[PDB]
């Protein structure tokens, strides 16, 4: 019925996720001219991608259908964590991949001496153990839970949700490291990146389109619009008086799921010099 | 077998040392052709710094390694099939001499239309733009006589002539450079282009030209391996 | 009688060509047309030789069919271990516009050159266990395209100057200049028996030479531009070239003429590397169309294509005991290929 | 006067080619042909070897 | 062999002309651009002329537009280059050399010093 139809295509996008994943990772790990530093960030997104629809994604799917967690609350606690760790991996991993290519295009003559093995090893590495400590160290020590343990006992305990709950302080510092920070970076990076790309190739036309518009244009709003729905709608929710249904509270964690199924595409089919790898076989 | 492993130890070891002699080199390290004839003034290009050249130079703590190829034969289709993954080449012309202006282009058409180095950069340097002003100020020699479509020239809108300058002198050497930029925009595609730069044999920013060229090269470089561009 | 020296000139070419004519009482390929196809031949990258950081631009096989020496525009002479992918020794040359690089058939000195006029050879087996300038041979007024040892004492030298020159690597002085090319030669290659070896050149025409004597002994044409690349028949009396015209070219010392053309409507890229792989039966020879194809040299007809590289395949040779071939080409890797 | 100097050397080189005994070219294939045939079964690359014998395996 | 023999040229007036003819026998004369190369005597070579491989890209120097027309004919693997209203500057003789490779846009070194593929060459007088 109408459950089914959901699960169906809920496992469009479990799918999606998993082969796009799994595709970009083979590619990067196997394929040995994929092998540049840069291609370090794309390959740990992709493992970043791969462990969400693999461990939260599928989890979380019926979830949202029954509107119940029947795991227990340390396994709920678990899957919390793992989802705000995985998705602020991924998201601090379009950061430094947006901070890589701010460093090709803005100062060329110097990206090798800047984006090499060394760096990329230090951003991949901030990009897991950050979230992690922050999401098990937030969580499970109920710092989001803080100050509204009664409210949402009633809200969601007596009701046996898993769904996150954040408290006025929790909720903005939530917002500010997992959207903010991470993103306001992207956005100044690809605002940037556009006009020096307007530029040349005005210049370019001058001498003798404008491209910078179909790829800056989808790296930035797949992320906004699967990411801006579900963070200004929670970071809301403590200064609004948490009125928003859970249905809607599922459709935003979705979009930010689905993040994580464009993101191989996005990041990895766009570029020819990844399709022409991919081709040989 | 404990060969085998010492073997294999070995070629770790070498490994390690082939990959940081690559990181040490390709990084804020740029390979440049200078290419000329023997009239231009290719040798006094840069003046801060037996078989091939090497000059090395720094601009923004960015090294650069120029080679002048200056000991083979006048037969050059062979050997600069080398120098197809150099950042540029530093193509140096003598705008003066006329009369090897021609061949001067010529070279200049088959290097940009060269299978291999199709994909390279050059930047043109109109060398002895001085001896080029004292030459069409005298009017003694004139440039219709090589090239009959000066008379029906302009100079550009977009001409930036200095302040010092006779409007003659800058229709003669904004002239030579279309003439150049026509081989450039007649076959450039997308992948090279060219940036010609009126210089003197006095002048000390051509170091700063090199550099500033070379970052838009490798910038064109990027977006267009980005698809921004 | 400058015209006189023309016209003798004229008619020895005439007397030349009648004389081939006359010689020429079958034609190669009808002689052949008997033989049974091989058919398509499937060789598959065996191993892929990585570490090199630009271009390859040539390699040479050793003797014993284990060890292979590959020089890149980097700066590196690579000694890899072809069965194990293991590098014995990465030579740090000097200059590193190589062009060139042998083996020596004893396997205790490497040769290279290019863009530095000077061949450089390299002691693989000195007691102190490292990698030294043994000599530095001078002398070329041009790039060098192929360097051969004939032994550990002589080596022979094809350089840009339109001349071959014999070397004694301890004199260090040219025993012998090979004077009579006029384009720039491309490429070296030593007859089985070390006493003649051909060069062809940027010239359409390959020359004939006595390593002893040290004077041309046969000039051989057919060729419609540069020559790039030759080899030895592995009988010794033949050869192959390979030229910008996308056509291969297999002459005869006897006969002293071209015998079959190996060209197809398909390719129009030119050849840059040939080599016969041990009994002349596969001539493979490598394009710049990022391939190398595999001709039958009796069906003069192409029976195999090995793809694989992103690059032009500059450089390709196959084993002494026709165990394996290996392809270098510009995007920075070996295949070794059988 | 390099040029009469060229010439002649020319002319010498074209002339000792001349003189040079050419065999018939049928006789030249068959000999190719000969060569061919008896090493034939030594060539790993016409044949393929047994992965055993085969050291890139 | 590849050859390039040359017909043409002589004691002209100024003013002029002269159709010189290079044979072109060997190669595959539909396949090479064409080029002609001048020798002015005291001079080194200068590029005068340049065809395509079907004559389409025709480009002169600047010194002999105008004045100079090529014209290649592939079935006969003959080209022409009529030099009507020949000055006393074009005193010189002329090479047809072809281009090392073809099928390429590039003519790399046609006008040096011992270049291969040129031909023996017609002195062109004027006076
Ligand atoms: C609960 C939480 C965060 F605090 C930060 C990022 C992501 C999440 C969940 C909800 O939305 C998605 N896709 N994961």
């Amino acid at each position: 019925e109408v459950q089914a139809s959901l699960y169906s295509l809920m496992s469009l996008i479990i799918l999606a996720t998993l082969v796009g994943n799994l595709i970009v990772i083979i590619s990067i790990s196997h394929f040995k001219q994929l092998h540049t530093p840069t291609n370090w960030l794309l390959h740990s997104m992709a493992i970043v991608d791969f462990l969400l629809g693999c461990l939260i994604m599928p989890c979380s799917m019926v979830r949202t259908v029954e509107r119940c967690w029947y795991f227990g609350e340390i396994l709920c606690k678990v899957h919390t964590s793992t989802d705000i760790m995985l998705s602020s991996a991924s998201i601090f991993h379009l950061a430094f991949i947006s901070i890589d290519r701010y460093c090709a295009v803005c100062d060329p003559l110097r990206y090798k001496a800047k984006i090499n093995i060394s760096t990329i090893l230090v951003m991949i590495l901030v990009s897991w153990s950050l979230p992690a400590v922050y999401a098990f160290g937030m969580i499970f020590l109920e710092l989001n839970l803080k100050g509204v343990e009664e409210l949402y006992r009633s809200q969601v305990s007596d009701l046996g949700g898993c769904s996150p709950f954040f408290s006025k302080v929790s909720g903005v510092l939530a917002f500010m490291t997992s959207f903010y920070i991470p993103g306001s970076v992207m956005l100044f990076v690809y605002y940037r990146i556009y006009f020096i790309a307007k530029g040349q190739a005005r210049s370019i036309n001058r001498t003798n389109e404008t491209k910078a518009a179909k790829t800056l244009g989808i790296m930035v709003g797949v992320f906004l619009v699967c990411w801006c729905p579900f963070f200004l709608c929670t970071v809301l929710d403590p200064f609004l008086g948490y009125v928003i249904p859970p249905s809607l509270n599922d459709a935003l964690y979705w979009f930010g799921y689905l993040n994580s199924a464009l993101n191989p595409m996005v990041y990895a089919f766009f570029y020819p010099w990844f399709r022409r790898a991919l081709k040989m076989v | 077998s404990a060969e085998d492993k010492a073997a294999a130890e070995r070629s770790k070891m070498i490994d390690k040392n082939l990959r940081e002699d690559g990181e040490k080199a390709a990084a804020a390290t740029h390979r440049l052709l200078l290419l000329g004839a023997d009239n231009s003034g290719k040798s006094t290009i840069v003046k801060q710094m037996s078989g091939i050249f090497e000059t090395k130079f720094q601009v923004d703590k960015v090294n650069f390694h120029m080679f002048d190829v200056g000991a083979q034969r006048d037969e050059r289709r062979k050997w600069i099939q080398c120098f197809n993954d150099v950042t540029a080449i530093i193509f140096v012309v003598d705008s003066s001499d006329y009369n090897r202006l021609q061949e001067a282009l010529n070279d200049f058409k088959s290097i940009w239309n060269n299978r291999w180095l199709r994909t390279i950069s050059v930047i043109l340097f109109l060398n002895k733009q001085d001896l080029l002003a004292e030459k069409v100020l005298a009017g003694k020699s004139k440039i219709e006589d090589y090239f009959p479509e000066f008379a029906r020239y302009t100079t550009p809108e977009d001409a930036t002539p200095e302040p010092g300058e006779d409007p003659r002198v800058t229709r003669a050497k904004y002239f030579i450079r279309d003439e150049f930029l026509r081989i450039s925009t007649a076959s450039g595609d997308g992948r090279h282009y060219c940036y010609p730069h009126f210089t003197c044999s006095v002048d000390t920013e051509n170091a700063r030209r090199i550099f500033n060229d070379c970052r838009d090269i490798i910038q064109r470089m990027h977006l267009r391996q980005y698809e921004l561009l | 009688e400058l015209d006189q020296l023309r016209q003798e000139a004229e008619q020895l070419k005439n007397q030349i060509r009648d004389a081939r004519k006359a010689c020429a009482d079958a034609t190669l390929s009808q002689i052949t047309n008997n033989i049974d196809p091989v058919g398509r031949i499937q060789m598959r990258t065996r191993r892929t030789l990585r570490g090199h950081l630009a271009k390859i631009y040539a390699m040479h096989w050793g003797t014993d069919s284990r060890l292979l020496v590959s020089a890149s525009q980097d700066g590196k002479l690579i000694i890899w271990d072809s069965y194990t992918t293991n590098k014995v020794h990465a030579i740090p040359l000097r200059s590193s516009w190589v062009m060139t690089c042998a083996y020596a058939p004893s396997g205790n000195y490497v040769a290279c050159g290019g863009l530095d006029n000077i061949c450089s050879i390299y002691n693989l087996k000195t007691r102190e266990g490292n990698v030294r300038v043994s000599r530095e041979l001078a002398g070329h007024t041009g790039y060098l395209s192929c360097c051969r040892f004939l032994d550990d004492n002589q080596i022979v030298t094809s350089s840009g100057d339109t001349t071959c020159a014999l070397w004694d690597i301890e004199t260090g002085q040219q025993t012998t200049t090979f004077t009579g090319h006029t384009g720039d030669v491309m490429s070296l290659s030593l007859a089985p028996d070390t006493r003649l070896f051909v060069s062809g050149a940027c010239d359409a025409s390959a020359k004939l030479w006595d390593v002893r004597e040290g004077m041309c002994r046969q000039t051989f044409t057919g060729h419609e531009s540069d020559i790039n690349a030759i080899c030895f028949f592995p009988n010794g009396n033949a050869f192959a070239t390979g030229s910008d015209d996308a056509t291969c070219r297999l002459f005869d010392l006897r006969a002293d003429q071209e015998l079959m053309t190996y060209s197809h409507d398909n390719i129009i890229c030119g050849i840059t590397s040939v080599s016969f792989s041990k009994s002349g039966r596969l001539l493979l020879a490598g394009y710049d169309d990022f391939n190398c194809n595999v001709w039958d040299a009796l069906k003069a007809d192409r029976a195999g294509v090995l793809a694989g590289h992103d690059n032009r395949v500059s450089c390709l040779g196959v084993t002494d005991d026709g165990m394996a071939v290996a392809t270098g080409s510009w995007d920075s890797f070996l295949k070794i290929w059988n | 006067t390099a040029s009469i100097a060229q010439a002649r050397k020319l002319v010498e080189q074209l002339k000792m080619e001349a003189n040079i005994d050419r065999i018939k070219v049928s006789k030249a294939a068959a000999d190719l042909m000969a060569y061919c045939e008896a090493h034939a079964k030594e060539d790993p690359l016409l044949t393929p070897v047994p992965a055993s014998e085969n050291p890139f395996r | 062999q590849v050859q390039l023999q040359e017909s043409g040229g002589g004691l002209v007036q100024p003013g002029g002309s002269l159709r010189l003819s290079c044979a072109a026998s060997g190669f595959t004369f539909s396949n090479y651009k064409m080029n002609w190369v001048r020798q002015a005597p005291g001079k080194g070579l200068e590029w005068v002329s340049d065809i395509s491989q079907s004559g389409a890209s025709i480009s002169y120097t600047g010194s002999v537009k105008g004045r100079f027309t090529i014209s290649r004919d592939n079935a006969k693997n003959t080209l022409y280059l009529q030099m009507n209203s020949l000055k006393p500057e074009d005193t010189a003789v002329y090479y047809c050399a072809r281009c090392p490779a073809p099928f390429t846009r590039d003519c790399f070194d046609v006008t040096s010093t011992t270049y291969a593929y040129r031909g023996q060459g017609t002195q062109v007088t004027v006076s």
